[PDB]
């Protein structure tokens, strides 16, 4: 009983893709979810609790799609149980996480021979954030035990930093994160 | 290793050492004209000293790589503009010569005198008498006199000494594999070497003839009206058909028409504009004018002026308890100093001096980044166009209401603006055929093309042919009329008067067209044009790096000098002018004699 | 918790050191309180890499190092991962996954003379780039050509040290800086550097 197609177009072949800090939460479902066209990108593929054979087999529930760019060094930092700069201030994965990490490299959209200063992290906020929590805020971060009122320098640093993405390093290339979480625990 | 290499090497000493001793001998100039004292002199004349020691040094060694066989143009750029050789070609007997007749007219230039025919010992020499004598007086004969006997007491002096100089500086030319001593002054604006861009030495002549003839157009009724307005001042003495004395001109050699506002206004009914009173009533001080001046620049997208220009900079003159010299120039130390020497008292000629020197300091905070044989324009005519645009708008009266000295319920008529105009017309067109006639009158005798007793009859007919100039009394070849200039006999080029006046509208102009302003172009307020300060600071930047073809296609889009801004900002004055003239000769006869 | 680690000997010294002549102290067995080097002004220069500084007093390291030199202010940019220069190639060069903070703040009230303060130096000619965290002392005469000169100068034959002059009008970017560079390693070994409990 094959109705229609699921949009796996508009959440993987879109046009961009927003930052880490800033990721969209796209909903998909009334539909059948075939994964036999997922192999079409040419490196990780790490499914928990549904095995990656057995994907096309059970009946799920609203899939949330979360879109973002990382870098290759921080694809083993996102994982259900870990501690950092991204999984502590940009998104974290909660425990009992059932789904799909998909993740591969590109080094032809989001690295320019200048820069690519579009894609910001995080790395000051006052406590770690809670699983599927997101914070899009853009306030000065208080480091020490005086009140700037808003200005910068030492002991008020902004916590929105941008990466370089340069097509030259070995490790600090763009990753575009695709990452499926069903919450149910599928074609003929 | 190559040979570029050994030079980049070179060149990386060189702009090491070079901009500290430069430091030091601008320091030490610093001192000297901040403080007249006896231990200035000697620590100046001992920098300066050491500074052109380290330069004739440092010239000595950098022929050893014959410039053809680096391929850099940045390289090759300071190269030459580190292999001057200049009188170090010559013997040693004639470089010396050279020198102490070049000092010879400097000292007969500042040190002589006229006396008076009523008493011998009463004798007035230049810069207190004379030439407030002939800006001031309205009488033939004294300006008559003023004319002849300074040209019989100093002029014929100095003619034995410019027919060896130019035979000297021919020599030294052809020395140096030029054909005269016209073509390496023409040397500045060569740009042979570069794709696309080049620019010869000899296109000078005929980019300077080819735009002297639309000048003629306006510079004929302008003319027209000076003598039409000059024969009411002087009955009997001028002809309309005929040319004009030389001493009825408002100055001595007539260079600037300026002097003549007083006799040719076009509406003596109201007075001109001025802010003078407006200021002083405010309490305005040198400080609150450059602070003006500064916060004029930073609303186009300029920075801001350093500390050391508001720490170490002389903006106020101490009283008498401390002597300096009171004659405005804007600095440029190095290493990141710029200072402003300037006894900056409450006028609005001082208001205008302090925009046209901080537009000369950030042009020279821009090159800041640049290597030590490239901190300077790119020709001997940008520089002083840089500050003339920005005293272009700082005189406008849009200005004059935005920053509060001027109420905004005032009425602004055309009998303002024409009065504005002819004022601006008598500095800025009146000098521009009397520059190129004494830079042809130059080229043609360093060239060989006027002999040595054909000098004075060329020059009084070359006169009457581009400038309009006849002579009152007879002069033979024992006088010398080009050695009574200070620019003549003192060896400095005098091509660049001709170039900044172009340059200059053409600067404005574009500023204007990316201001995105609809009036006329005496009326343009670039002050609060923020996209215009970006294509400004492109070619701020570039200093000596790249060549002025290129850097005028940056600002103005054109690569040659262009003659179409200079006659824009005047068309309503040209309007006026074909109105007044209905009734006079637009013309001059060159056969009508006074004497 | 009275064990505190020389951080006043290293940057309230009498006189610092050289670029090409930088020094390196050792500091351990200390804790280490981030907290005290407040006291400077001018200060934000404060580019950590690697860690952040909001946890700095978090993790305990083994021995930490620290250069001390003197340059101008235009060459403080130069002191970072993947920087090409004069500095960051014949002088300092710090590696690509440097895990530190590079601190410096203006000198132009202790470090400048009237007229001259020639005591500070620099390296300007070199044959090989430096490696990282290499110290080169050697006064060899470089050789700009393609001919020995036996040790003396003369034509393509230069002093690879070149002399500061660091008068105190030398504008903003020209302004003499103290730079001190601090290096936190993670080598297998009884961590004890870390701030208070
Ligand atoms: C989504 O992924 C890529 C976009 O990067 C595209 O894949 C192409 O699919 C067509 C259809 O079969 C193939 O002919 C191309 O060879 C594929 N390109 C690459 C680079 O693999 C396409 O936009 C989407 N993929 C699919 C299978 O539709
Ligand atoms: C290092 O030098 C700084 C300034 O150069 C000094 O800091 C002083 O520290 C004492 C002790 O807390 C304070 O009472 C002073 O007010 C500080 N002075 C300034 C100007 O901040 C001190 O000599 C050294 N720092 C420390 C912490 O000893
Ligand atoms: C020429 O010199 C400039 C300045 O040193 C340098 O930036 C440029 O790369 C050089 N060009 C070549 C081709 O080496
Ligand atoms: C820059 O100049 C403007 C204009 O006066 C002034 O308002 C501003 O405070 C100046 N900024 C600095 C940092 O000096
Ligand atoms: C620009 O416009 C503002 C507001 O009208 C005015 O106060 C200011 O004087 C103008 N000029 C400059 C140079 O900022
Ligand atoms: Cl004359
Ligand atoms: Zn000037």
């Amino acid at each position: 009983n094959i109705t229609n197609l699921c949009p796996f177009d508009e959440v993987f072949n879109a046009t961009r893709f927003a930052s880490v800090y800033a990721w969209n939460r796209k909903r998909i479902s009334n539909c059948v979810a075939d994964y036999s066209v997922l192999y079409n990108l040419a490196f990780t593929f790490k499914c928990y609790g549904v095995s990656p054979t057995k994907l096309n087999d059970l009946c799920f529930t609203n899939v949330y799609a979360d879109s973002f760019v990382i870098r290759g060094d921080e694809v083993r930092q996102i994982a259900p149980g870990q501690t950092g700069n991204i999984a502590d201030y940009n998104y974290k994965l909660p425990d009992d996480f059932t789904g799909c990490v998909i993740a591969w490299n590109s080094n032809k959209l989001d690295s320019k021979v200048s820069g690519n200063y579009n894609y910001l992290y995080r790395l000051f906020r006052k406590s770690n954030l809670k699983p599927f929590e997101r914070d899009i805020s853009t306030e000065i971060y208080q480091a020490g035990n005086k009140p700037c009122n808003g200005v910068a320098g030492f002991n008020c640093y902004f916590p929105l930093r941008s990466y370089s993405f340069r097509p030259t390093y070995g490790g600090h290339q763009p990753y575009r994160v695709v990452v499926l979480s069903f919450e149910l625990l599928g074609p003929k | 290793s190559t040979i570029e290499e050994q030079a980049k090497t070179f060149l990386d000493k060189f702009n090491h050492e070079a901009e500290d001793l430069f430091y030091q001998s601008s320091l030490a100039s610093w001192n000297y004209n901040t403080n007249i004292t006896e231990e200035n002199v000697q620590n100046m004349n001992n920098a300066g000293d050491k500074w052109s020691a380290f330069l004739k040094e440092q010239s000595t060694l950098a022929q050893m790589y014959p410039l053809q066989e680096i391929q850099n143009l940045t390289v090759k750029l300071q190269l030459q503009a580190l292999q001057q050789n200049g009188s170090s070609v010559l013997s040693e007997d004639k470089s010396k010569r050279l020198n102490t007749i070049l000092n010879t007219m400097s000292t007969i230039y500042s040190t002589g005198k006229v006396c008076n025919p009523d008493n011998p010992q009463e004798c007035l020499l230049l810069e207190p008498g004379l030439n407030e004598i002939m800006a001031n007086s309205l009488d033939y004969n004294e300006r008559l006199w003023a004319w002849e006997s300074w040209r019989s007491e100093v002029g014929k002096q100095l003619r034995p000494l410019y027919e060896e100089y130019v035979v000297l500086k021919n020599e030294m030319a052809r020395a140096n594999h030029y054909e005269d001593y016209g073509d390496y002054w023409r040397g500045d604006y060569e740009v042979n070497g570069v794709d696309g861009y080049d620019y010869s030495r000899g296109q000078l002549i005929e980019d300077v003839e080819h735009t002297f003839e639309e000048i003629k157009p306006l510079y004929e009724h302008l003319h027209a009206y000076v003598r039409a307005k000059l024969m009411n001042a002087y009955p009997s003495y001028i002809s309309p058909i005929g040319c004009l004395p030389a001493h009825l001109l408002g100055d001595m050699w007539g260079r600037f028409w300026t002097n003549l506002y007083s006799l040719t206004v076009p509406f003596g009914q109201k007075p001109n504009i001025d802010v003078t009173d407006a200021m002083v009533d405010q309490a305005w001080d040198a400080q609150r004018i450059f602070k003006e001046a500064e916060k004029f620049f930073v609303s186009v997208g300029l920075p801001n002026m350093t500390q050391g220009f508001w720490e170490n900079s002389m903006l106020t003159d101490p009283g008498n308890v401390q002597k300096a010299v009171c004659h405005p120039t804007a600095w440029d130390l190095g290493k990141g100093d710029f200072r402003i020497l300037m006894c900056t008292k409450v006028t609005m000629d001082d208001f205008l001096t302090a925009h046209h020197e901080m537009g000369h300091i950030q042009y020279d905070m821009a090159y800041a980044a640049q290597p030590f044989l490239l901190r300077n324009g790119a020709n001997e005519g940008f520089h002083e166009a840089v500050g003339e645009i920005m005293s272009l708008s700082a005189a406008t009266p849009k200005h004059l209401k935005s920053i509060g000295l001027l109420s905004p319920d005032f009425q602004e008529d055309n009998e303002t603006e024409i009065n504005f105009l002819l004022k601006q017309a008598l500095t800025i067109v009146g000098t521009l055929p009397f520059t190129y006639m004494l830079e042809k009158w130059r080229w043609m005798v360093f060239k060989g093309e006027i002999p040595k007793d054909q000098w004075m009859k060329k020059w009084w007919e070359m006169k009457r042919e581009i400038v309009g100039v006849v002579e009152p009394v007879p002069h033979d070849e024992t006088y010398c009329d080009p050695a009574s200039l200070f620019h003549v006999s003192n060896d400095y080029s005098f091509i660049r008067y001709y170039t900044r006046t172009l340059y200059q509208f053409q600067f404005q102009e574009a500023l204007c067209q990316a201001a995105k302003h609809e009036g006329p172009l005496h009326k343009c307020d670039i002050s609060n044009s923020t996209e215009a300060g970006q294509k400004l600071f492109n070619m701020l930047r570039l200093g000596k790096s790249e060549p002025w073809t290129l850097a005028l296609e940056n600002v103005v889009g054109a690569k040659n000098m262009n003659v179409r801004p200079l006659l824009n900002y005047f068309e309503p004055l040209f309007t006026w002018l074909k109105d007044q003239n209905k009734n006079s000769f637009v013309g001059w006869s060159t056969d009508w004699s006074p004497y």
